[PDB]
């Protein structure tokens, strides 16, 4: 993670300017995005909100395994691997109130 | 000796209580701080050695105690509650102090008027103007202040997930109760929860329902007073203000501290290379390298007074919150002026406040009371409340608000004997089993 | 070499005036002008109370109400004492002179 | 499992507690300390700088500290209250101690 | 450097100053005004004032 800039002033001669208006990001899904608090490289971001694992800040953690406390069976060798998301608040509660 | 106190009205004061909970996280580099991209100064300030390192584990360190001060003060509940579509509490009105669902950002009124309060700038838009700061608007992000590299971690903590938990606090206690903090939350309407308050200050809720809407009117009328309080006083958030600027007067001297010469022939180390040659010039260098050295443990030092000061203020905050929030607490003074009914908390630039619900008499009438009553040789102490007397008929009230009632055997029993009371008097005691003979 | 001591902004007159004040209250007001306006009430009957507040029914009080004072009065006089076969009271704020 | 113990008789004991509230405030300048009415010094101290405005603002700050706990301790009642010209408290006497 | 130090251990020095009067503070809100249910705040044994 560097922290607190942008990853744009690193070498890069692969890619051609193609006047886009966020550094040339198209995505079909939650792929790797630019970050403002820094740039992250070796997790891809993930819409889904779970318990914080690895606090970094802005409210983002990062976490190894795509689940939370499994009681049953952990990672392997699969396409699973290091993500960074959003902490999930608490857990979703409602009270019946009269 | 023979002279009593007795309330015959109470009103519903409510009071504000600021209390930081952390501060604006700093970290400072040596290498860039001491030496401009040259070696030999490097080569010497890496003869120190430990002393960077433990620098930087000094300050990780209050990074670290300054994030899990805020987690205590404001993740206690790992359940999150929400109040529900339909606003009815008998009377009460928190629709001020809620977030509201029509502005995209879950903002109380109350913060929206302390950010207001605060001299702000017309020149141009008001579209953000400012998302992190402690009331104020100011230039561009910390790139733009940051010329040494005087990099400002951002805050573990956003302050839509403090307002967040507000909310959920807030619900729970106007819903939960205090129940949810003590385990399961339970459902409980808001009428029924001001009953047992009263109750746990020694005030029989009897006196709740026959004011419970005049209460409420009460308590609104209060909320209006906060307002007030932000017209008529700027000082309560001293606080959060004078530790701001203390941090940027801290800052800004560690900055001009760099241009110091400390005796040397000049304050930049390319001018003296430059002008003077390197061998001859060390010992400007190492003089210079100390001088800065000094200064930043001096600012470490500062440092770390100011966290022990923030963690010592979140503890307190933390243990109000669990007792003045989550609670019922007897402490008096504790969580505000008057008998502590309930606590409300609010979200704050690197800080809290508590609005405190309490209960305070308003109306006080003088009576004439006795130690006991003895009629037939046997005595009769009250259980409950103090005996009054309005010079003819001698009455029975309750602890701490005025209701008089007959003198039954129920509300007391039968301990010593006339004679061994002092100051005893004489009285009749309606016994609810005598007229139930006549038949 | 101009070591100024500034001299401290409340002086112990005004400490005891309020410390005779507070105490005035307790006997008189008891605990209610803590949480607001002060209630007059005989201070026999606010250990009556604070019996009941500690589990403790307020009709021993009576009893002995007058050898309770006595118990009272005899407790001054120990602090007396306190001082006579202990100095070190104060150890506090001599260390910190 | 069957014997318990009751109180028969009580007591009324007293016990004292000292506890510092504030100390002396003190206050240093550096020129009179570091230099003897001698310009050469004084101008060589001034390279320094902030420090001793630092150093005077943080006494500042613990005299007003210090005043303020103070202030909490004892000032928290804004009505003056005194004892009535006769005492009778049904058998106390706080004569020693008034 | 001597004048750092003895401001250092002057801060510490206010640091307890102030630790104990905060404690004192709360013993008058509580111990004086009230009555306090907490063991061993107010004195050994029950609190009465």
């Amino acid at each position: 993670l560097y922290q607190d800039v942008n990853c744009t002033e690193v070498p890069v001669a692969i890619h051609a300017d193609q006047l886009t208006p966020t550094w040339r990001v198209y995505s079909t899904g939650s792929n790797v995005f630019q970050t403002r608090a820094g740039c992250l490289i070796g997790a891809e971001h993930v819409n889904n909100s779970y318990e914080c694992d690895i606090p970094i800040g802005a409210g983002i953690c990062a976490s190894y395994q795509t689940q939370t406390n499994s009681p049953g069976s952990a990672s392997s060798v699969a396409s699973q691997s290091i993500i960074a998301y959003t902490m999930s608040l608490g857990a979703e509660n409602s009270v019946a109130y009269s | 000796n023979n002279s009593i106190a007795i309330p015959t009205n109470f009103t519903i004061s409510v009071t504000t209580e600021i209390l930081p909970v952390s501060m604006t996280k700093t970290s400072v580099d040596c290498t860039m701080y001491i030496c401009g991209d040259s070696t030999e100064c490097s080569n010497l300030l890496l003869q120190y050695g430990s002393f960077c390192t433990q620098l930087n584990r000094a300050l990780t360190g209050i990074a670290v105690e300054q994030d899990k001060n805020t987690q205590e003060v404001f993740a206690q509940v790992k359940q999150i509650y929400k109040t529900p579509p339909i606003k009815d509490f008998g009377g009460f009105n928190f629709s001020q102090i809620l977030p509201d669902p029509s502005k995209p950002s879950k903002r109380s009124f109350i913060e929206d008027l302390l950010f207001n309060k605060v001299t702000l700038a017309d020149a141009g838009f008001i579209m953000q103007y400012g998302d992190c700061l402690g009331d104020m608007a100011y230039r561009d992000l910390i790139c733009a202040q940051k010329f040494n590299g005087l990099t400002v971690l951002p805050p573990l903590l956003t302050d839509e997930m403090i307002a967040q938990y507000t909310s959920a606090l807030l619900a729970g206690t106007i819903t939960s109760g205090w129940t949810f903090g003590a385990g399961a939350a339970l459902q409980i309407p808001f009428a029924m929860q001001m009953a047992y308050r009263f109750n746990g200050i020694g005030v029989t809720q009897n006196v709740l329902y026959e004011n419970q809407k005049l209460i409420a009117n009460q308590f609104n009328s209060a909320i209006g007073k906060i307002q007030d309080s932000l017209s008529s006083t700027a000082s309560a958030l001293g606080k959060l203000q004078d530790v701001v600027n203390q941090n940027a007067q801290a800052l800004n001297t560690l900055v001009k501290q760099l241009s110091s010469n400390f005796g040397a022939i000049s304050s930049v180390l390319n001018d003296i290379l430059s002008r003077l040659d390197p061998p001859e010039a060390e010992v400007q260098i190492d003089r210079l390298i100390t001088g800065r050295l000094q200064s930043l443990q001096t600012y470490v030092t500062q440092q770390l007074i100011r966290a022990a000061e923030i963690r010592a203020s979140a503890n307190l905050a933390a243990t109000k919150m669990s007792e003045c929030v989550l609670g019922q607490s007897k402490r008096v003074d504790f969580c505000g002026k008057g008998y502590h009914l309930m606590s409300f908390p609010q979200s704050a630039p690197h800080g809290v406040v508590f609005l405190h619900v309490t209960y305070v008499p308003a109306q006080e009438k003088n009576f004439t009371t006795a130690p006991a009553i003895c009629h037939d040789g046997k005595a009769h102490f009250p259980r409950e409340g103090v005996f009054v007397s309005n010079g003819t008929h001698w009455f029975v009230t309750q602890r701490n608000f005025y209701e008089p009632q007959i003198i039954t055997t129920d509300n007391t029993f039968v301990s010593g004997n006339c004679d061994v009371v002092i100051g005893i008097v004489n009285n009749t005691v309606y016994d609810p089993l005598q007229p139930e003979l006549d038949s």
